[PDB]
C-alpha cells in the first residue's frame, strides 16, 4: 500500500504540468481579451515536484522500517540460538546429573 | 594537434642507434623531462607526450 | 585541425652564466572556421530516425523501438527478454545504401607487416581527396566480412561518384579504377556499383565511361540491397540499452 | 517494479533532440550540448552533453555521452523556440514565451487585435542542480518586424552566439527560409540582441549586425527539397582566433638554489586581424625576480 | 577556503573515512608540498592567508 | 507487414540457415484476385555446425587450402563420423585429414604443436602399430605444421576409407607416438551446390508454386565457404484458392 | 473480453475482466467517448465542449454560444497511468456536419 | 532519498516568487484594464518557507 501511494502520487506530475501549460490560453474575450493565469506552470511543477518528494520520504520510511523487520529478523534468529544452545547446555547437564 | 613521430624525431637520436620511442619513455617526471629536453621541444608538446 | 600552438619563454641569465631562469609557456590560437559543410546539421527521416551529421559521418541520436517494446510488454515479460528483440532492425540513417565487404586472409607477402587495414573514401561532397571513414582489423585465419552504411545526398558525388578504397600499409589500392565506385542511378531510382568487373562501357554519374576496371584489394563487394541495419549496442542510447 | 522501470525507461528513451550548440570556433575539438523535448504533448525538455575532442573520425565511444537530465524550470516556449547556450562559460537556457496581447481600447476599435507578447526568459542552470528564474526581456517590435506581422504563418528561428573575447551574446531572431542574406541594413529578417553578463539589453545597431555576418551559415535553413527544413548548432563566437584574453605561470626557483622568478603573467592578450596578417599584442607583459633560495 | 575544508576532513576523521580525510586535508596542507602544473610548488601551506 | 523465422540446423550437423526473414508483405485486391508482394526474401547459408570436433575441425579444414590456390569449393569429400583420441604424449590438437576426391588431396588439421624439433609427418595407416604397413606419408615443409593440402595426386579413396588411426610423429625409430586418433566411420559429403537447389515453395489452398534463384534471383552471392547471403526478387503470387474458414 | 474461444453462444465467467477506472477525468459532450487501439495499445477518445464565440463588432448583440469541440486523445500507460491528451479542434467539420 | 527530496522541496521558492512577481501584471485590459493579483509574492513567499 505505500509503494502504490508513492508511485500513484508520482502519477499527477503529468496532470499538473497540462494544467500549466493550457492555463496559458486567454479565458475572458471579446471586447476584453485576456484573463491568462501568468506562468501557471511553474508553479504547477513546483508542487508537483514537492510531492515527488513526499512520495519520496514515504518510500524513505518504508524501506526503513523494512530494514528495521530485517534486524527484528535477524535478533529474533540469534535469540532462538540462544534458546537451542542452552537448551543443549541443560541437556549435557541432565545426563552428568 | 601535433604530431608525436614528428617530436619523436626531434628527440632522436637517443644516443643509441635508434629513436626514442614512447615504450622507452616510461620514463620520468614532468620537471625531469622539461630539465632534460628544455632545449628541443615546448610545455604544450611536453604535455601531448 | 582550425588550431596552432605558440610559445613564450622568459631567459633571464646572469653575467657569470649562472641562469636565473628559462621559464616556458605554451598558448593555443583556435582559427575560426564557420563553413557550411564543416558545420555539423541535424536531420530526422519521415520514419523518425533521427540522426546529426558532421561532414561525411552520420550519427544516430535518438531510438524507435517504444512500440516493440510496448508489444513484447504486453505479452509476457519473457518475450521482452529475447535474442529476436535485441536484434531488432532499425531504420536508416538518412538517405543512402549499404555495401558489404569481404576482405581476404592477411598475407605478410601482401597485406604487409602489420594485419590492421584502414578503410577510406573518396570523392565526396566537395573534397576529392581521401577520407579516413573506417579501420579494421583483419583476421589471419579467415575473410573478414563486415557491413558498412554510406550515406547520400542530392548531388553529392561529383565526377565517377563515390569511391571506397582500403590501406593495408606497405600498399594503398587508390590508383585509378581501384577503389570500387557507386552512383545513383535515376533509371532504376538506386544505389549502383560501377566496377564490379571489367567493362568495356559503363553508365556512371556523369555519362558512359569505356573502361571499367574491377576493384582490387577487397576481395568481394556487394550491395546489400532490402537490407535494414541491426539493433546497435554501442550508439548514444548504448548506456540504456546495456542498463535494459 | 518491472513495469515501472520500464515505463520510466520509455518514458526517458522517447525524447526527440530540438537544439543543439558547440563550444568552439571550428569543429575539431570542443565539447556540444544537445537539448531535446518529450514526445508527449507537455513542455518537459531534457539536456544531454557529449564531447568530440576525442572522436575519431565517424567512432564515438558510448561513455562519451552523458544521460538526459530534465530541467525543472517548467519552460512555456512558443512552437520549436527553446535553444542552449554558454557564457560566463556557464550553461544558459533561452525561450520566447508567446502570449495573446493586445493594445488599449479606442471609441469603437472592433479588432483588438491578438499579438504576441514575445519574451525572452533567460535562466541558468545553478551549481547543484537547481534553477534560476530567467531574466525577462521584451522583444516584441523586432519580433514583429522581423515575421512582418504574421508570426504565426511562418517558423521564425533564434540562434545565441557567445562571445567569449568580452562576454555577451548575440541572440538572433529570423524568418525560417531556404537562403539567407548577409546581416546589417537592409535585411529585415535577422534582428539582433546584445545580453551582457548582467542583464543590461540592447538593441544592435547596423554595424554591429553586420560585424557578426559570418555567423549566417549556422542558421535553421530550408532544405532545397520542398519544405524539407535542416537545423543547425550554433557556436562559440570569436572574431578570427580565439586565444585566452591573459596568462598565467606561477613560479620557478632557478640554478644553485640562490634566484627565483614569481609573479609571471601577461593580464591582457589582444589580436588584432588585419587582412590576413595577425598582431597579437601582449599588454603589461610583467614578472619579479627574488634573491631567494 | 579554511573551515569547509576541517570540516569535512573532521567528519571523515570521525566516520574512520581516513584516506579521503587525508586527500581532502592536502588542499590546506600537506607536508610533502604540492604538486602544481606537474611542479614543485615553492610555497608550503595552500592557504594564502 | 513482415515476417521473421529464426534460424535452422541442417542435417549431418554441418550447415546452418539463418536471418530468415521477409520484411515487406504487401497484398494487392484488384476485383477478387488477391496478389501477396513479398518484397526482398531474403537469408543467410552458413557452414557451421551445432558445436561438436565435426564442426570445430572439418569446417576450418573446408576453410583452410592447399596447393590448388584458394578455392577448393564444389568438391566431394570423405569426411570421419567421430574422431576421439587413442594415445600418444597430449591430446593435442593433433592431426585431422580430410579428403578432396575431385583432385585427390589429403588436408590436414592441427590446433597446436609441442615440439618444433622432430620431423613428424602425416601418417595414415589402419594399424597404429607397424610403421613398415604406413600407407600415407606427408611430411611438413616448415618443421612447424601449417594445415596444408598434401596432394596425392592418384586414385587413394579407397585407401582414405579403409585408413584410420591418423599419427602425429612416426619417426625414423619407428612410431613414437606423438598423437593418434580415432576416426570411427567414414562419411561422404559435397560442398557443391546449384541455382535451382535452392527454391521457395508457397502453398495456399490448391494454388502451389516453387520459385527458384535460377529465374527469381535479385543478387546472386560469391561462391565459397563462408556465410552466403541469398536474396530473391520480390515474389509476386496470386493466392485467390484459399479456403476462408 | 476474448471471444476468441467462445463457444456460439457460450462464455466463461473467466474470460471478462473486472472494470478498471479510468483516471484521468474526461469531460466528454455527453456520449461522445470511445475506446480504439493503435500501436496495438489502447487509446481513448472523446469532444471536449465548451462555450465559446468569436471576437466582438460595434454592436454585435448576438454574441454567439457555438461549441469548441475538441478531441483529446490520451492512451494507458503500461503501469496503470495516464498520458495528457494530444488535443485537435475540429469545430468547423463539427458544425459543418450538425 | 531523503536529503534528496529535502533539498528538491528547497528547490521551488524561486519559483514560486516568480509567480508572485508576475502576478503584479494586469490580465485583463482593454476598454477594461486590471485584474491584477493584489500581493499574491508575500502568500507565495510565505507558502515556500
Amino acid at each position: 500500500l505505500l509503494d502504490a501511494a508513492a508511485g500513484q502520487s508520482l502519477a499527477g506530475q503529468v496532470l499538473s504540468i497540462a494544467e500549466g501549460v493550457a492555463d496559458l490560453v486567454p479565458n475572458v474575450f471579446g471586447l476584453a481579451c485576456g484573463g491568462s493565469r501568468w506562468g501557471a506552470a511553474l508553479r504547477a511543477s513546483a508542487s508537483v515536484m514537492s510531492l515527488s518528494a513526499t512520495a519520496s520520504q514515504y518510500s524513505a520510511d518504508k524501506i526503513s522500517r523494512s530494514e528495521a523487520y530485517r534486524r527484528r529478523r535477524q535478533e529474533w534468529e540469534i535469540q532462538r540460538d540462544n534458546a537451542d544452545g542452552e537448551v543443549k547446555q541443560m541437556d549435557a547437564q541432565l545426563e552428568s546429573l | 594537434m601535433y604530431s608525436t613521430a614528428v617530436l619523436l624525431n626531434k628527440i632522436s637520436p637517443t644516443r643509441d642507434g635508434q629513436t626514442m620511442t614512447l615504450a622507452d619513455l616510461q620514463y620520468l617526471s614532468f620537471s625531469e623531462l622539461r630539465k632534460i629536453f628544455d632545449d628541443q621541444l615546448s610545455w604544450g608538446e611536453a604535455r601531448h607526450l | 585541425n582550425n588550431i596552432a600552438p605558440l610559445d613564450i619563454v622568459f631567459e633571464t641569465k646572469a653575467k657569470d652564466g649562472r641562469v636565473l631562469g628559462k621559464i616556458k609557456q605554451t598558448l593555443s590560437v583556435k582559427r575560426v572556421n564557420y563553413n557550411p559543410e564543416d558545420i555539423l546539421f541535424l536531420r530526422e527521416t519521415h520514419s523518425g530516425a533521427q540522426y546529426m551529421q558532421l561532414g561525411v559521418y552520420r550519427i544516430r541520436l535518438n531510438t524507435l523501438l517504444a512500440s516493440q517494446l510496448v508489444s513484447r510488454a504486453n505479452t509476457g515479460i519473457d518475450t521482452i527478454l529475447t535474442m529476436e528483440t535485441q536484434r531488432l532492425p532499425e531504420p536508416p540513417l538518412g538517405e543512402g545504401f549499404f555495401a558489404n565487404f569481404v576482405l581476404p586472409k592477411y598475407d605478410p607477402a601482401e597485406h604487409g607487416d602489420e594485419r590492421w587495414f584502414k578503410i577510406h573514401i573518396g570523392n565526396v561532397g566537395g573534397n576529392t581527396g581521401r577520407q579516413p571513414y573506417y579501420s579494421g582489423m583483419l583476421s589471419d585465419t579467415s575473410e573478414t566480412s563486415m557491413t558498412l552504411f554510406v550515406p547520400y545526398a542530392e548531388g553529392y558525388y561529383m565526377h565517377e561518384g563515390v569511391r571506397l578504397g582500403v590501406g593495408y600499409q606497405k600498399i594503398t589500392y587508390d590508383n585509378t579504377w581501384e577503389s570500387a565506385f557507386f552512383y545513383f542511378d535515376e533509371t532504376k531510382q538506386q544505389f549502383v556499383l560501377i566496377n564490379d568487373a571489367d567493362h568495356d562501357s559503363g553508365m556512371t554519374q556523369q555519362g558512359i565511361v569505356k573502361n571499367i576496371k574491377k576493384y582490387k584489394g577487397f576481395l568481394n563487394v556487394s550491395i546489400a540491397t532490402g537490407y535494414s541495419a541491426p539493433m546497435d549496442f554501442n550508439s548514444a542510447s548504448a548506456l540504456y540499452y546495456w542498463e535494459l | 517494479a518491472f513495469k515501472t522501470y520500464l515505463t520510466r525507461f520509455e518514458t526517458v528513451a522517447d525524447l526527440k533532440v530540438v537544439s543543439a550548440y558547440h563550444d568552439n570556433v571550428n569543429s575539431n575539438t570542443g565539447l556540444t550540448w544537445f537539448v531535446g523535448q518529450t514526445r508527449e504533448n507537455l513542455p518537459e525538455y531534457y539536456w544531454r552533453n557529449v564531447d568530440i575532442s576525442r572522436m575519431q573520425a565517424g567512432e564515438l565511444a558510448a561513455n562519451a555521452w552523458k544521460e538526459w537530465t530534465k530541467i525543472d524550470t517548467a519552460v512555456n516556449p512558443y512552437k520549436d523556440a527553446i535553444r542552449p547556450v554558454i557564457f560566463r562559460e556557464r550553461l544558459h537556457l533561452i525561450w520566447v514565451e508567446k502570449e495573446e496581447v493586445a493594445k488599449n481600447g479606442t471609441y469603437w476599435k472592433t479588432p483588438v487585435e491578438t499579438y504576441d507578447r514575445f519574451t525572452l526568459k533567460l535562466a541558468f542552470l545553478r551549481h547543484d542542480g537547481s534553477w534560476s528564474a530567467p531574466w525577462s526581456y521584451d522583444i516584441t517590435t523586432q519580433v514583429e518586424a522581423v515575421t512582418d506581422k504574421k508570426p504565426d504563418t511562418e517558423r521564425l528561428a533564434l540562434a545565441a552566439s557567445g562571445f567569449q573575447g568580452e562576454d555577451t551574446l548575440l541572440v538572433f531572431v529570423y524568418k525560417t527560409g531556404k537562403s539567407y542574406s548577409d546581416f546589417g541594413g537592409s535585411n529585415k529578417n535577422v534582428a539582433g540582441m546584445t545580453i551582457y553578463g548582467d542583464g543590461s539589453f540592447k538593441k544592435m545597431e547596423n554595424t554591429a549586425l553586420s560585424r557578426y555576418s559570418q555567423l549566417k551559415n549556422t542558421f535553421d535553413i530550408i532544405h532545397t527539397q520542398g519544405n524539407d527544413l535542416v537545423r543547425k548548432a550554433s557556436y562559440r563566437f570569436a572574431q578570427d582566433f580565439e586565444v585566452p584574453a591573459s596568462l598565467n605561470m606561477g613560479s620557478a626557483i632557478g640554478d644553485d638554489s640562490l634566484t627565483v622568478m614569481e609573479n609571471g603573467n601577461i593580464p591582457q592578450i589582444t589580436s588584432k586581424y588585419s587582412s590576413d596578417n595577425l598582431a597579437i599584442t601582449l599588454h603589461n607583459a610583467a614578472f619579479t625576480v627574488r634573491y631567494d633560495g | 577556503f579554511y573551515y569547509t575544508p576541517m570540516m569535512c576532513f573532521q567528519r571523515l576523521l570521525q566516520e574512520k573515512q581516513f584516506d579521503e580525510a587525508t586527500q581532502w586535508i592536502n588542499y590546506v596542507y600537506n607536508p610533502a608540498g604540492y604538486i602544481v602544473n606537474g611542479e614543485i610548488a615553492p610555497w608550503i601551506w595552500n592557504c594564502r592567508p | 507487414a513482415s515476417l521473421n523465422m529464426g534460424s535452422a540446423i541442417g542435417d549431418d550437423s554441418l550447415t546452418v540457415m539463418e536471418n530468415g526473414n521477409i520484411p515487406q508483405i504487401t497484398s494487392k485486391y484488384s476485383s477478387d484476385n488477391l496478389a501477396i508482394t513479398l518484397h526482398n526474401a531474403a537469408f543467410t547459408v552458413r557452414y557451421d555446425g551445432s558445436g561438436n570436433v565435426i564442426r570445430n575441425k572439418q569446417i576450418s579444414a573446408m576453410k583452410l587450402t592447399g596447393v590448388d590456390g584458394k578455392s577448393q569449393y564444389g568438391n566431394a569429400f570423405i569426411i570421419a563420423n567421430t574422431v576421439k583420441h587413442y594415445g600418444g604424449y597430449s591430446d593435442l590438437g593433433g592431426p585431422i585429414t580430410v579428403y578432396n576426391k575431385t583432385k585427390n588431396y589429403i588436408a590436414s588439421v592441427q590446433g597446436h604443436l609441442m615440439n618444433a624439433d622432430y620431423t613428424r609427418r602425416l601418417i595414415l595407416t589402419p594399424v597404429e602399430n607397424n610403421y613398415y604397413a604406413r600407407l600415407f606419408e606427408f611430411p611438413f615443409s616448415p618443421n612447424t605444421i601449417l594445415n596444408t593440402v598434401f596432394t596425392v595426386g592418384s586414385n587413394k579413396t579407397s585407401d582414405f576409407k579403409k585408413c584410420s588411426y591418423a599419427v602425429d610423429g612416426n619417426n625414423s625409430q619407428g612410431f613414437q607416438i606423438f598423437s593418434s586418433y580415432q576416426s570411427s566411420g567414414w562419411l561422404d559429403i559435397d560442398t557443391g551446390i546449384n541455382n535451382t537447389d535452392i527454391k521457395i515453395t508457397v502453398m495456399a489452398g490448391s494454388k502451389t508454386h516453387t520459385f527458384t534463384a535460377s529465374d527469381h534471383i535479385a543478387s546472386l552471392p560469391a561462391n565459397s565457404f563462408d556465410a552466403m547471403p541469398y536474396t530473391f526478387k520480390p515474389l509476386e503470387i496470386d493466392a485467390s484458392s484459399l479456403a476462408f474458414t
